[PDB]
């Protein structure tokens, strides 16, 4: 998925 | 014809979008203009994901999707947020609402005039627009709403958010444009020039790789080929 | 209101628009062969057209140069997605074979740019555009004031308005109950840009892997 | 110019 390879704006989005 | 749910609709973007940074100074002064013009890119992405997040129909999709909208769109956003930043009468760019960067200033930040230069004479045309606060979040909006980006999984509801707000922007620019029936189109064919800046930006990423020089963790992920 | 003008530019431009066959080593050079000089018919025709543009011979010849050089493919792509068989999923060049996402592969195209073309011509299709409408895509394709080395671009900026009104005017004609359709028309216009990119790296491509893009071809498209 | 470079885009013009 492109949400495994992009942690940072995963918790961007997840904060 | 604005119905009340489009007015209420852009207000609500209108209001979404209404500091820490290495300031702006040899390889040490380089590499520090470097690290300005990237910490900025940051303080954008971040203030993007925020701005989404408000996005009607944006936490509804998926987050994968989110996710696959927000990589691609972020650059094309910057773009457009440096385009109303743009002093028309210095040719400058002014972030932090404080310093003034022109394309020289762009160049000595690490970046290359075949980006530099489209930037300048994307932001140059889209000041003759003149677009007010709503247009410009409507067509963010439908910018990250784009149903072709790499990677999307439900194009069909991306796309169908893309029409909402395609139709608000119509029916807000005809209250604001009543004689001019080309400026809604005129502002839609800004995102036909937003894609080639994109791709002009990826080898920008690439050039930026042959000189080994390396962007932090944040815009290495979004914009990097891992 | 579709004007008297705009009604005689639009049946202007639909007037206006109205080789090595197909089969080892050999095998493959004779399909792309076939594919890159089928082009080469296109941007002969795409320059045809475009001299019976309203404006366009008006345009210092250098513009028009830019123009035809960097629209060339995106017009190859709108013509391309217009011969799109939803059923086959196929497209028929020259009316007899028709090729798909393989037929292009044996011919010389690496899949990431296949895949584009066809998911394009998947998308365009399904607005299910006649003609006048994929005439004035192309007008509106080629006034492009954003291209490199537009000398002009006041001009062929409003060039391309006359047309994008053109349009405006004929889609509440064509679909008088759906007004997204002529946005959803130009959007397209959108994904083309982006198409156009995915073949620059094509086209790279076929440099690395040492093959060679006839004169014409190799002139609009070779990074000299 | 892109007319040097461009001749037979040119020449197709031209004819
Ligand atoms: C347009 C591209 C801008 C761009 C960069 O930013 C300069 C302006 C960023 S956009 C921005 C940031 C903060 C504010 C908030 C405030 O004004 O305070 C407002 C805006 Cl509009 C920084 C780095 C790169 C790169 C790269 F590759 F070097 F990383 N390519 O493009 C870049
Ligand atoms: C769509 C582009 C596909 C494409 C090519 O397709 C040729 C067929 C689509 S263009 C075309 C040609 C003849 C007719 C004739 C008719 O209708 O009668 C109609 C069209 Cl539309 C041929 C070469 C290349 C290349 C390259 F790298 F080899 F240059 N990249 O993409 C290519």
């Amino acid at each position: 998925s492109l949400t495994e390879r992009h942690k940072i704006l995963h918790r961007l989005l997840q904060e | 014809q604005l119905s009340p749910e489009q007015l209420g609709m852009i207000e609500k973007l209108v209001a979404a979008q209404q500091l820490r940074v290495t300031p702006w100074p040899s390889r040490e002064a380089r590499q520090q203009r470097f690290a300005h013009f990237t910490e900025l890119a940051i303080v954008s992405v971040q203030e993007i994901v925020d701005f989404a997040k408000q996005l009607p129909g944006f936490l509804q999709l998926s987050r994968e999707d989110q996710i696959a909208l927000l990589k691609t769109s972020a650059i094309e956003v910057m773009l457009l947020e440096t385009s109303r930043r743009y002093n028309p009468g210095s040719e400058s760019i002014t972030f932090l609402k404080d310093f003034s960067y022109n394309r020289e200033d762009f160049a000595k930040a690490g970046l290359q005039v075949e980006f530099i230069n489209p930037i300048f004479e994307f932001s140059r045309a889209m000041n003759e627009l003149q677009l007010n606060d709503a247009e410009f979040a409507l067509l963010i909006a439908i910018s990250i709403f784009s149903a072709d980006r790499p990677n999307v999984q439900d194009q069909l509801q991306v796309e169908r958010l893309q029409h909402t707000y395609v139709e608000a922007l119509h029916a807000y620019v005809s209250i604001h444009h009543p004689h001019d029936r080309l400026m809604f189109p005129r502002m839609l064919m800004k995102l036909v020039s937003l894609r080639t800046l994109s791709s002009v930006h990826s080898e920008q990423v690439f050039a930026l790789r042959l000189q080994d020089k390396k962007l932090p963790p944040l815009l290495s992920e979004i914009w990097d080929v891992h």
